[PDB]
C-alpha cells in the first residue's frame, strides 16, 4: 500500500520573501472606494517564507510535515499540476481523526476518517511513451480510513497530466484556518511566468468554503504527485511551494471604486 | 532603569509615564531665549528704536 | 407649533428658529425572501429512531427550506428551549445562513451543562458551545424511547481526558487514559483507564438520571447569502418610493433604486463609511438595489412675535421650487440662495435688516400687515 | 507674492479644512458600537424584541450622544480662538485703514 | 437624525433625555449667530458707502 | 447525614487542592451555581475563608 | 496605555471606538504646536542678532 | 470572557471620560496662556522697541 | 501569584508587608507588589512598557526613509526597535535614522531642544 521513495539530495531548506502576500476578504460585506481597518490573522508583511521543491535535475521532492500554528499561508507555483492536495491533524495516524483534501485527477475528495497515513504519501502519473499518454497510476496518501465523520466528493473532470517544458504559469494562493470547528479555506488563482520565487505583487483572496470538521490540527502536509517511465524508479517534475504562518494583525484596507481590495497597509510592520 | 531602580521612591513622574502620560520638550531651549533676549537689550541701548 | 414644544412656550418672540427636518413616511412595506418551497427537516431531526452518543455528537447542515416551527406543536413537547444570539418571537421575521444541527443524548442533570460558559464532565469533554454562541438549544426526555429494562447501554460519554475540548470539536479516540505514572500500554487496570463509560438508562431512573434528547441549532444572521427562510410572504418589489421592507430578514425604511454596483457572488449585502447597509442584492432576482434615506431636512421658521400675528414664513434651505418637498405653499414663493421661502412677499425695495434669512435677505412684517 | 506662495493664506484655509474635518468625524463616529452588540439600529431590531432592543439602543444612544456633545465643545472652543481673530480685525481696521 | 436614522423605536427611547438636544442646538445657535456678528464688526464700520 | 435546614451545618476548608474532577465519576449535580466567579475560572485560582 | 495597561482583551475591546483617541490627540497635539508658536512670537521678533 | 466584558466596557467608557476631561480643560487653558503671549508680544514690541 | 494574573517585570523588594498581606497597590489600586507563595519573598512589580516614541517623517511622495527618536533613550539593548548607525543623542531623546550636520540651518521640521531635522542630498 505505501512505498518508502529513495535516491533523493540533500539541501537545506529555501528561504523567500513573502512582500505584500497573504490579505484575503475578511467578510462578505460589499464595500467600496473606502479604506476600512480590521484586526484578523494575516501573514504580516516582508515576513519569512520557507520555501520547498519538487525538482529532478539533486532530486528533491519535498513532502516533509509541517507545523500548522495559528493558520498557514499557502502558495504554489506550477507548470504542470504537482500538488494536489494536503493533509491536516495531530498525529497523522489511525489514532485520532484527520483531514484528508485532494484533487485525484478526475474528482475531489474530502473526508475526515481515523486515516492511518503512509510516512512518505504520495500520487502519481505513469507516462507511456507508447501513444503518449499521461495517466493517473498511484494513489498512496493512506492504509486505512475508519470511522468517517465527513465526506464531499465533487463532480467529475479530466485534469491535464501532462508534463511541461517552460516556465511556471499558474500561481494558486490558500489561506488555512482552524476556528470552533470550521476548517476555513480562502483562495486565489493568479497567472505568472517565472522562473524562481514568489512573485511580488498583490491580491486579496476570496473565501471558498466553510467546512464542518470538528478536529484537532496543530500539523500538516503537502501531497505532492510523481512522475513515472518502486522506491527508486521515479521522477520529480517540477513544482515549488512556499509556506508561512499568519498572525494576529491590524491591517488598513484599501477597496477601490468597485470593491476590490486593491492595497494594504500592515500597522505593525514598523514605526513608519 | 531609572524608573526601574527607584521604585521605593514612588516618583510621581514615572507614575505617570507608566500610565501614557509624556511631557514634551519645547522647542526653544532657555539657552536660545536667552539669546534672543540679549539681542533686543543690545539693540536698544546701541539704537533705541530703530 | 413645532417651534412652540422645542422652546416650551406658548409664545414665541420674533426671529427665525431651526424646526427639525423635512422628513416624509413610508406609504407601503416590501418583503423580499428567496422563493423557497420546501419545508425544513423537522422529521428528520426531532422524530429519529436513534441519537448519537454525547461523546460522538451528530451533525447535520439544513439548507434550501421553509423553518416553520410550529409543525412540532401537535407533536413535540420540549422542556428545554433557549435562543442565545436572537430573541425567540423574531425567529419567524428572519433568514439563516449557516445552519447545523447537532445531536445527542444525555441525562437530565447534565442538560444544564449544555450553554456558553460552562463546565462538567460534558461542557469539559464531550460536547462544548463558544461564548459567542448564536443558535437555539433544544431538549426534551426521551425515557419512553431510549430506556430499557435491563438498562440501555448504548448510549456512552467520555469521562477521563488529559485536556479540555475546544468549540464544536469532537473527539472519539479510544485511546488508554493514564491518570498515574504508568506509561499505560493497554493495560486498563490500577491507575490506567479505558476513557469512556455508558449511561445506564432505565425506566425507573429518577428523573436526574433519565435520558434527554438535546438538539442543538446552530446559525449566523443578517451577513450573508442565505438559504434558510422562516415562514413569510414575499410581496412585489416597489422602486422610487419611500418604503418599509424586510430583505432576508434585515429591515429598514428607505428609497430603492437600480444600482451600478457589483458585488462578488458571495456579498448579500454592502455598507457605508457608517457601516450602514446602503445596498442589497434582491433574492429573487438577483439585482443590486441601492438604499437612499427617505428625509433630508433643511427647514426652518420665520416667525414676527405671536403677541402680534401667527403668520409665518417656511424657508425650504434644500428646495429649489423651479411636488417640491415642502409642506404646503400657498403662493408667496420666492426662490433665493438660502433656500424656497414659502409665504412671504418678495419686496424690491431694500430696507434695513430686521428679521435675517440669509445671502443677503432679510424679513419683516410690514402693511394689512 | 500671493499667487506665488499658496501657503499665505493657509490661514483661511486651515479654518475652512477644520470645520469639515469636525463634521466628516462625527459621520465616521456613527459606525462605533459603543458596547453594543452592533452600531447599526436595524440589525438590533430585526433580530431582539422590544426589552432586549432598548438595551443595546440605549448603549447606542448614550454613545450618539457623547459624539456630538464632543463636537459642540470643540465648536465653542474653536469660535472663542475666532472671535478673537475678529476682534483684532475690527481694530485694526479702525487704526490701520482709517 | 444624527442618532436614530428615523427610526421609531430609538426615537421614542430618545425622548428620555430631549432637553440634551435642546441645549446643544442653543449653543450652536450662539455660535451662528456671533459669526454674522463678527462679520459686520469688521467690515461693516462705516454706513455711509 | 446532613443537617436539618434550621440548624445548618458549617465546615471549614483548608490546607488543599480544589480538584473538583474527582466529584466525575461519582456525583451527579442538578444544580450548581456560580456567583462572584465564572466556573471555567475555578481552576486558576486561590481561596482564602 | 492608560486604559489599557498592556491588557490584550482591553485592547481588542477599545478598538471599538478607536476614533476618539485619535481626536484626543488631535486637540493635544495643535495645543503642543501652538506653544512653541506662542514663544517665537513673543521673543523672536528681531531676527538679526 | 462574556461577563468581563461588561465588566471591562464601564471601565473603559470612564476612562475614556477621564482623558476627554483633561484634554477638554487643556485647551481651555491654552486659550488663555495664548492671550496671554498676544499681549506679551504686543508689549514687547510697543514697550520694547 | 495565586490567581492573580498580569505582565510585568519581576525584582526584589524592600517592602515589609505585615503578616496578614499578600498583595501591595499604588496609587491607582494597582497591584505593585506580591508576595511569593513558596519562599516568602517581597517582589515588586514594574509594567515592561515605558513609551517615548515619534518618527520624524519626509513626505512620503519623496523618500520612504524616516527617522525615530526614543525620547527616553539615553544611547550612551537600548530599547529600540533597531539602530543601524547614525544615532545622535539629543535632550529631546536618540535619534536614530539621521545624520547630525554641525552647520546649522533655518529650521524645518522641529524635534525639540533645539534640534531640528531636514532631507538633504543622494539625499
Ligand atoms: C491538540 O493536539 C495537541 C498535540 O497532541 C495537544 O497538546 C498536548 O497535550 C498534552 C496533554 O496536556 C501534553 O502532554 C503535550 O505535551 C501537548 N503537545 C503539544 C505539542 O503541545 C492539545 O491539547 C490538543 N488540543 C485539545 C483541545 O485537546
Ligand atoms: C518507512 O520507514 C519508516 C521508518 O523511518 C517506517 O516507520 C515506515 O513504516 C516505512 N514505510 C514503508 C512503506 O516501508
Ligand atoms: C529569514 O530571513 C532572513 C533574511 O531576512 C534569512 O537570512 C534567514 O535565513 C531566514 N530564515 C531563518 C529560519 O532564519
Ligand atoms: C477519485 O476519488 C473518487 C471518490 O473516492 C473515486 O470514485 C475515483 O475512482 C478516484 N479517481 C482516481 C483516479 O483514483
Ligand atoms: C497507450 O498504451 C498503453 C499500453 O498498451 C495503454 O495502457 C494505454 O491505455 C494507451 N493509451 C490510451 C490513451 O488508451
Ligand atoms: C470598475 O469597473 C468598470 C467596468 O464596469 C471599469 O470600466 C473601471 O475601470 C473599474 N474601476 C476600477 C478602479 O478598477
Ligand atoms: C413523529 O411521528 C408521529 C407518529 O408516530 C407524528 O404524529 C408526528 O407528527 C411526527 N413528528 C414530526 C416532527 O414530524
Ligand atoms: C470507531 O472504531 C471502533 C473500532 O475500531 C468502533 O468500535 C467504534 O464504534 C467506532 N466509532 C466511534 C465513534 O468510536
Ligand atoms: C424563483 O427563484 C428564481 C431564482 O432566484 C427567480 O428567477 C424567479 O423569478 C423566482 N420566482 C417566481 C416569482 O415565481
Ligand atoms: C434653481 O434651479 C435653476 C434651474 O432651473 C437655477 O438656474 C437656479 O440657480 C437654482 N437656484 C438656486 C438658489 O441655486
Ligand atoms: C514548600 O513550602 C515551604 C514553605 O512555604 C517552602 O520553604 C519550600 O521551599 C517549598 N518547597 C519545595 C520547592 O519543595
Ligand atoms: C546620557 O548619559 C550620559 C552619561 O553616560 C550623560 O552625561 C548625558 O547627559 C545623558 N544624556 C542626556 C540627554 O541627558
Amino acid at each position: 500500500q505505501c512505498v518508502n521513495l529513495t535516491t533523493r539530495t540533500q539541501l537545506p531548506p529555501a528561504y523567500t520573501n513573502s512582500f505584500t502576500r497573504g490579505v484575503y476578504y475578511p467578510d462578505k460585506v460589499f464595500r467600496s472606494s473606502v479604506l476600512h481597518s480590521t484586526q484578523d490573522l494575516f501573514l504580516p508583511f516582508f515576513s519569512n517564507v520557507t520555501w520547498f521543491h519538487a525538482i529532478h535535475v539533486t532530486k528533491r521532492f519535498d513532502n516533509p510535515v509541517l507545523p500548522f500554528n495559528d493558520g498557514v499561508y499557502f502558495a504554489s507555483t506550477e507548470k504542470s499540476n504537482i500538488i494536489r492536495g494536503w493533509i491536516f491533524g495531530t498525529t497523522l495516524d489511525s489514532k485520532t481523526q484527520s483531514l484528508l483534501i485532494v484533487n485525484n485527477a478526475t474528482n475531489v475528495v474530502i473526508k475526515v476518517c481515523e486515516f492511518q497515513f503512509c510516512n512518505d504519501p504520495f500520487l502519481g502519473v505513469y507516462y507511456h511513451k507508447n501513444n503518449k499518454s499521461w495517466m493517473e497510476s498511484e494513489f498512496r496518501v493512506y492504509s486505512s480510513a475508519n470511522n468517517c465523520t465527513f465526506e464531499y466528493v465533487s463532480q467529475p473532470f479530466l485534469m491535464d497530466l501532462e508534463g511541461k517544458q517552460g516556465n511556471f504559469k499558474n500561481l494558486r494562493e490558500f489561506v488555512f484556518k482552524n476556528i470552533d470547528g470550521y476548517f476555513k479555506i480562502y483562495s486565489k488563482h493568479t497567472p505568472i511566468n517565472l522562473v524562481r520565487d514568489l512573485p511580488q505583487g498583490f491580491s486579496a483572496l476570496e473565501p471558498l468554503v466553510d467546512l464542518p470538521i470538528g478536529i484537532n490540527i496543530t500539523r500538516f502536509q503537502t501531497l505532492l504527485a510523481l512522475h513515472r517511465s518502486s522506491s527508486s524508479g521515479w521522477t520529480a517534475g517540477a513544482a515549488a511551494y512556499y509556506v508561512g504562518y499568519l498572525q494576529p494583525r491590524t491591517f488598513l484596507l484599501k477597496y477601490n471604486e468597485n470593491g476590490t481590495i486593491t492595497d494594504a497597509v500592515d500597522c505593525a510592520l514598523d514605526p513608519l | 532603569g531609572d524608573c526601574l531602580g527607584d521604585i521605593a521612591a514612588r516618583d510621581l513622574i514615572c507614575a505617570q509615564k507608566f500610565n501614557g502620560l509624556t511631557v514634551l520638550p519645547p522647542l526653544l531651549t532657555d539657552e536660545m531665549i536667552a539669546q534672543y533676549t540679549s539681542a533686543l537689550l543690545a539693540g536698544t541701548i546701541c539704537s533705541g528704536w530703530t | 407649533s413645532e417651534t412652540k414644544c422645542t422652546l416650551k412656550s406658548f409664545t414665541v418672540e420674533k426671529g427665525i428658529y431651526q424646526t427639525s427636518n423635512f422628513r416624509v413616511q413610508p406609504t407601503e412595506s416590501i418583503v423580499r425572501f428567496p422563493n423557497i418551497t420546501n419545508l425544513c427537516p423537522f422529521g428528520e431531526v426531532f422524530n429519529a429512531t436513534r441519537f448519537a452518543s454525547v461523546y460522538a455528537w451528530n451533525r447535520k447542515r439544513i439548507s434550501n427550506c421553509v423553518a416553520d416551527y410550529s409543525v412540532l406543536y401537535n407533536s413535540a413537547s420540549f422542556s428545554t428551549f433557549k435562543c442565545y444570539g436572537v430573541s425567540p418571537t423574531k425567529l419567524n421575521d428572519l433568514c439563516f445562513t449557516n445552519v447545523y444541527a447537532d445531536s445527542f443524548v444525555i441525562r437530565g442533570d447534565e442538560v444544564r451543562q449544555i450553554a456558553p460558559g460552562q463546565t462538567g464532565k460534558i461542557a469539559d469533554y464531550n460536547y462544548k458551545l463558544p461564548d459567542d454562541f448564536t443558535g437555539c438549544v433544544i431538549a426534551w426526555n426521551s425515557n419512553n424511547l431510549d430506556s430499557k429494562v435491563g438498562g440501555n447501554y448504548n448510549y456512552l460519554y467520555r469521562l477521563f481526558r488529559k485536556s479540555n475540548l475546544k468549540p464544536f470539536e469532537r473527539d472519539i479516540s479510544t485511546e488508554i487514559y493514564q491518570a498515574g505514572s504508568t506509561p499505560c500500554n493497554g493495560v486498563e487496570g490500577f491507575n490506567c483507564y479505558f476513557p469512556l463509560q455508558s449511561y445506564g438508562f432505565q425506566p425507573t431512573n429518577g428523573v436526574g438520571y433519565q435520558p434527554y434528547r438535546v438538539v442543538v441549532l446552530s446559525f449566523e444572521l443578517l451577513h450573508a447569502p442565505a438559504t434558510v427562510c422562516g415562514p413569510k410572504k414575499s410581496t412585489n418589489l416597489v422602486k422610487n418610493k419611500c418604503v418599509n421592507f424586510n430583505f432576508n430578514g434585515l429591515t429598514g425604511t428607505g428609497v430603492l433604486t437600480e444600482s451600478n454596483k457589483k458585488f462578488l457572488p458571495f456579498q448579500q449585502f454592502g455598507r457605508d463609511i457608517a457601516d450602514t447597509t446602503d445596498a442589497v442584492r434582491d433574492p429573487q432576482t438577483l439585482e443590486i438595489l441601492d438604499i437612499t434615506p427617505c428625509s433630508f431636512g433643511g427647514v426652518s421658521v420665520i416667525t414676527p412675535g405671536t403677541n402680534t400675528s401667527n403668520q409665518v414664513a417656511v424657508l425650504y434651505q434644500d428646495v429649489n421650487c423651479t411636488t417640491w418637498r415642502v409642506y404646503s405653499t400657498g403662493s408667496n414663493v420666492f426662490q433665493t440662495r438660502a433656500g424656497c421661502l414659502i409665504g412671504a412677499e418678495h419686496v424690491n425695495n431694500s430696507y434695513e435688516c430686521d428679521i435675517p434669512i440669509g445671502a443677503g435677505i432679510c424679513a419683516s412684517y410690514q402693511t394689512s400687515q | 507674492s500671493l499667487s506665488s506662495t499658496p501657503s499665505a493664506l493657509g490661514k483661511l484655509q486651515d479654518v475652512v479644512n477644520q470645520n469639515a474635518q469636525a463634521l466628516n468625524t462625527l459621520v465616521k463616529q456613527l459606525s462605533s458600537n459603543f458596547g453594543a452588540i452592533s452600531s447599526v439600529l436595524n440589525d438590533i431590531l430585526s433580530r431582539l424584541d422590544p426589552p432586549e432592543a432598548e438595551v443595546q439602543i440605549d448603549r447606542l444612544i448614550t454613545g450618539r450622544l457623547q459624539s456630538l456633545q464632543t463636537y459642540v465643545t470643540q465648536q465653542l472652543i474653536r469660535a472663542a480662538e475666532i472671535r478673537a481673530s475678529a476682534n483684532l480685525a475690527a481694530t485694526k481696521m479702525s487704526e490701520c485703514v482709517l | 437624525m444624527y442618532i436614530c436614522g428615523d427610526s421609531t423605536e430609538c426615537s421614542n427611547l430618545l425622548l428620555q433625555y430631549g432637553s440634551f438636544c435642546t441645549q446643544l442646538n442653543r449653543a450652536l445657535t450662539g455660535i451662528a449667530v456671533e459669526q454674522d456678528k463678527n462679520t459686520q464688526e469688521v467690515f461693516a464700520q462705516v454706513k455711509q458707502i
